[PDB]
């Protein structure tokens, strides 16, 4: 029969940024990077994805703060937030890319590249290489689920209203997000993936998931940035060092 | 985190 | 209050 979407869930989509501006943009961004660089001095893949990384970073801040809610908040309660959660919206952000993107043995990036998991297998670490295991992990856990993009934006706003983060000030605001997204979720699970009748539950069980692998790429990248490896100005540096 | 903060509020 | 200048003087 007809699929329902609730209103809220309409509201949460429009806040969506326009995901073939973002690529076209970052992609140029990184190719301008390297062709400006003289041979001696061109970026590394790992130079590139850092700037990659932090461009991806600098989209989701911009998506925040537009978005519905969120741009109601005083600066401060804003930055608690992204503050907690800047790194579980790059994971959310990357999951969801290949869930809806990419294919088996590869992987799928913000610029529209497509990366074979032999090339990775082959010259990245142990590191990387458990961090990208466990990613694939849930990737295939949600797809699994049929995992959907009414889902995804539901989410993404669940994780950035954390009711678990010190001293914000317009707490009710951030009640009020998560009990009505968590409410329209729910109702959209149950009208249109009736059969599955846990999937609002299994859902909401991916989310100490994905902080969870969050922690484990802000290791890594600290680790990378301790030896020296990734390129001066980045905001995901930033981030960590806050 | 000023860069932050700039993001945000500019 | 200028958010950018604020930033500049404050990075
Ligand atoms: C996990 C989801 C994010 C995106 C994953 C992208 C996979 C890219 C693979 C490219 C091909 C490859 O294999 O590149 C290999 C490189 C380097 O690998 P290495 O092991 O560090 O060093 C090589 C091994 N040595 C040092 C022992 C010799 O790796 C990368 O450039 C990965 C960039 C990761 C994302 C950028 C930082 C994100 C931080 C997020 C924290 C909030």
């Amino acid at each position: 029969a007809a699929a329902s979407i609730p209103h809220l869930i309409l509201e949460l989509l429009k806040c969506e940024p326009d995901e073939p501006q973002v690529q076209a943009k970052i992609m140029a961004y990184l190719q301008q990077e390297q062709a400006n660089r003289s041979k001696h001095e061109k970026l590394s893949t790992f130079g590139l994805m850092c700037k990659m990384a932090d461009q991806t970073l600098f989209s989701i801040v911009e998506w925040a703060r537009s978005s519905i809610f969120f741009r109601e908040l005083k600066v401060d309660d804003q930055m608690k937030l992204l503050q907690n959660c800047w790194s579980e919206l790059l994971i959310l952000d990357h999951i969801y890319r290949q869930v809806v993107h990419g294919k088996e043995g590869s992987i799928f990036l913000v610029t529209g590249q497509q990366v074979d998991y032999s090339i990775i297998a082959s010259q990245a670490g142990a590191t990387l290489n458990n961090l990208m295991s466990h990613a694939q992990e849930l990737v295939a856990k949600l797809r699994s689920l049929q995992f959907d993009q009414r889902e995804f934006v539901c989410l993404k706003f669940l994780v950035l209203f954390s009711l678990d983060v010190k001293n914000l000030e317009n707490f009710q605001l951030v009640e009020g997000v998560q009990e009505q997204v968590n409410a329209a979720l729910l109702d959209y699970t149950m009208c249109n993936y009736p059969q599955q009748t846990e999937k609002f539950g299994q859902l909401l069980l991916r989310l100490p998931e994905i902080r969870a692998i969050s922690m484990q790429a802000e290791e890594y990248l600290y680790y990378k940035h301790l030896n020296g490896d990734v390129p001066y100005n980045n905001l995901l540096i930033e981030m960590l060092h806050a | 985190n000023a860069l932050l903060r700039y993001l945000l509020d500019k």
